RNA sequence: CGGCCCCCGGCGCGCGCCCGGGUCUUCCCGGAGUCGGGUUGCUUGGGAAUGCAGCCCAAAGCGGGUGGUAAACUCCAUCU
RNA sequence: CGCGACCUCAGAUCAGACGUGGCGACCCGCUGAAUUUAAGCAUAUUAGUCAGCGGAGGAAAAGAAACUAACCAGGAUUCCCUCAGUAACGGCGAGUGAACAGGGAAGAGCCCAGCGCCGAAUCCCCGCCCCGCGGGGCGCGGGACAUGUGGCGUACGGAAG
């Protein structure tokens, strides 16, 4: 029953023997560069109830995202509208910082499909995050009908259409009285249906 | 003499006495589990938030020792319950000498 | 020390996991004496030690085990560090040996974390 | 800009809305697709009624509509336990399961625990081979036809009661009246506030 | 309507795979830098903040979310 | 000094595979105005639209409740008619604006980590053959993966013994 210790060991980490050994690998993953292949996972409890298993098709990246939100690229900090829209620096994007590390993880990799990610350090500047990707055509991945789904051409590149579990939290989904904004599919197939005029036939 | 309104309303059925859905048990302590996180707090140990509770809950007061945790853990149904087994734990610690 | 350790892994030595060599001539001879005679209970118990810390710790919590070597250089420690707690609460004496890699090799893999008697 | 004595409208128009116009030619062409797609399914699943599984007696929530029977998703999965057929051999016959569904009353539950013993009464099953386990004869004559439809038992059949004749009794025609309404009204809106000052005059001591 | 060539969906010989249900008893039972909170910017019909995000704080286990007016007590509903 | 096991890493025209670019009507993720309206104009409106950027697929996204409800309760998603120009938002101005009931179209449900049990019972690659077309399967034999946890039964509607 080792993983129910590793778990709740993790889950009290202001504690000074987790927090000490969280910062001497955040020492050590800001000495390495921005995205970097891990040999396996650094915490085995999280990665296998995210997807992943100890076999040969499965493989591992951590990489480093800047922190803070995003400054409007825009030359001298003149955008030129109407005073509403004058907003330089104190705009937020509404992807999260995990969903942009499983992004260029899996935008670097485009022969490998990416199942999900987690999080393994930050320090002030930088976040860090564990990428978990998928060979699709490795014979331990195209065979075992529990993983096929993912080797089928509908399921390239989850991340640029937000098909992640951190990619899926931004776009607002869900079944609730909170989450109709978006009460067919997504929040702009919404949005066209809310929005057309549909002047039928004998009307 | 049945009516929509009032304090006995509706129309009058009888009920299904039945068991409980098995999700519906979904947080509970179950002796086990309990040995695993009581087991891993001595060898974790305290958060720095709640040492500090800890002394001034130990001598001082308790509104400011529940004013203290309202402050750092959000609500205030999670800020007494946190109250009180910190000063449970204070009295197995003391009391328990 | 290297000679406790010495004293540990000799009697760990002939304690070894079956290998897959072995393996496939057990289930052979147990076949031609089923061909043979057809007994009730061959063993009544193959002693043997168990690796792997999910393997362990299940007996450890149990109090099946007799003595738990647990490693030294476990990359994330956190994969190890709550055992040398949790020996001590249910009684079972554990012993920390140099090398993740040497009692590996006792179970014919590249490292195994743990062993338990 | 406006006139004499007529509405005060705001028009919805004020957006690109003639992207997105939606016209329904091929509504006439949809209809009859969907029947080909009704017609080629009914000779696919050949024998089996057409419309599927058996569904549940369902009263609708709310004041509105709380008077009217629906049909539902599917049994409860205590009907499947009374009734005594079994969750994963139930859909494979041709009975619809719902196993988020709840039965808080006991009229409800043995209505279609009433209902699903009259399907399996009704029912003939067909053998891989003749081997008939909790299974008889040649099938009910040939079974009178093929295929069922819209609804193997008809779902609604939303009936109401007869209460022929009655003599007006006294007492009857004495005390039940809007004062009785009136009265239960004010007992719901001063129930909390009462029993508060019960708590203040036993504290007097 | 016929005749000519080609390509399919499902009979039946050999692989392969093969204990199901009911009651009673004992035992087991869940996803964390996440929920939540504070603040900020966008978004929403969502109005004492609908959603999303950044930052700081950071959970519990008869727990947690939700119950559309912030807040404390209480009962109950509902989902996990 | 050396030898060896691993752990972290490098090199190769290494054996075998994969990704790039186009189209983009429809779909997904971002990002994003101003004309315009308000008889002026700043919030507002235009509009989360145009333009910009990235990903697909014959459909896509969504999808089996951390749901709705508040009464005799309903029961995944999507779509249609209604709810409804409604509750609500708004220099409460100009304007904006959903949902749940209800009736239909279609209907289908499931899986894992964990929790323990099972002598890792699992998978990949190469060698020759029983047998084969248009090649992939059970078998025979080593080299790997893997105990830092493969496979079997297992999922909250309960499960196991
Ligand atoms: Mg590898
Ligand atoms: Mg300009
Ligand atoms: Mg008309």
């Amino acid at each position: 029953g080792a993983y129910k210790y590793i778990q709740e060991l993790w889950r009290k980490k202001q504690s000074d023997v987790m927090r000490f050994l969280l910062r001497v690998r955040c020492w050590q993953y800001r000495q390495l560069s921005a995205l970097h292949r891990a040999p396996r996972p650094t915490r085995p409890d999280k990665a296998r109830r995210l997807g992943y298993k100890a076999k040969q098709g499965y493989v591992i990246y951590r990489i480093r995202v800047r922190r803070g939100g995003r400054k409007r690229p825009v030359p001298k900090g003149a955008t030129y509208g109407k005073p509403v829209h004058h907003g330089v620096n104190q705009l937020k994007f509404a992807r999260s910082l995990q969903s942009v590390a499983e992004e260029r993880a899996g935008r670097h990799c485009g022969a490998l499909r990416v199942l999900n990610s987690y999080w393994v350090g930050e320090d002030s500047t930088y976040k860090f995050f564990e990428v978990i990707l998928i060979d699709p055509f490795h014979k331990a991945i195209r065979r075992n009908p529990d993983t096929q789904w993912i080797t089928k051409p509908v399921h390239k590149h989850r991340e640029m259409r937000g098909l992640t579990s951190a990619g899926r939290k931004s776009r607002g989904l869900g079944k609730g009285h909170k989450f109709h904004h978006t009460i067919g599919g997504s929040r702009r197939a919404a949005w066209r249906r809310r929005n057309t005029l549909q002047l039928h036939r004998y009307r | 003499y049945p009516m929509a309104v009032g304090l006995n309303k509706g129309h009058k059925v009888t009920k299904n006495v039945s068991k409980p859905r098995h999700s519906r048990r979904r947080g509970r302590l179950t002796k086990h589990t309990k040995f695993v996180r009581d087991m891993i707090r001595e060898v974790c140990g305290f958060a720095p938030y709640e040492r500090r509770a800890m002394e001034l809950l130990k001598v001082s007061k308790d509104k400011r020792a529940l004013k203290f945790i309202k402050k750092r853990v959000g609500t205030h149904i999670r800020a007494k319950r946190k109250r009180e087994e910190l000063s449970n734990v204070l009295a197995a610690m003391r009391k328990a000498a | 020390d290297r000679q406790t350790a010495t004293q540990l892994l000799k009697l760990a030595h002939k304690y070894r996991p079956e290998t897959k060599q072995e393996k496939k001539q057990r289930l052979l001879a147990r076949a031609e004496k089923k061909a043979a005679g057809k007994g009730d209970v061959p063993t009544k118990r193959p002693p043997v030690l168990r690796a792997g810390v999910n393997t362990v710790t299940t007996l450890v919590e149990n109090k099946k085990a007799q003595l738990v070597v647990i490693a030294h250089d476990v990359d994330p420690i956190e994969l190890v560090v709550f055992l040398p707690a949790l020996c001590r609460k249910m009684g079972v004496p554990y012993c920390i040996i140099k090398g993740k890699a040497r009692l590996g090799r006792l179970v014919h893999r590249k490292t195994c974390t743990t062993v338990a008697f | 800009a406006p006139s004499r004595n007529g509405m005060v409208l705001k028009p919805h128009f004020h957006k690109d809305w003639q992207r997105r116009v939606a016209t329904w030619f091929n509504q006439p062409a949809r209809k009859i697709r969907r029947r080909k797609a009704r017609q080629a399914k009914a000779r696919r699943i050949a024998p089996r009624p057409a419309s599927g599984p058996i569904r549940p007696i369902v009263r609708c929530p709310t004041v509105r509509y709380h008077t009217k029977v629906r049909a539902g998703r599917g049994f409860s999965l205590e009907e499947l336990r009374v009734a005594g057929i079994h969750k994963k051999v139930a859909r494979t016959i041709g009975i619809s399961v719902d196993p988020r569904r709840r039965n808080k009353s006991t009229e409800s539950l043995q209505a279609n625990v009433q209902r699903l013993k009259e399907y399996r009464s009704k029912l003939i099953l067909f053998p891989r081979k003749p081997s008939a386990p909790k299974k008889g004869d040649s099938s009910a004559e040939e079974l009178k036809l093929a295929t069922q439809l819209t609804g193997p038992v008809m779902p609604v059949r939303n009936v109401y009661k007869k209460e022929k004749a009655r003599v007006i009794t006294e007492e009857e025609k004495n005390f039940k009246a809007f004062a009785s309404l009136r009265m239960a009204r004010a007992n719901a809106r001063l129930f909390g506030i009462r029993a508060k000052r019960a708590k203040e005059a036993a504290e007097q001591d």
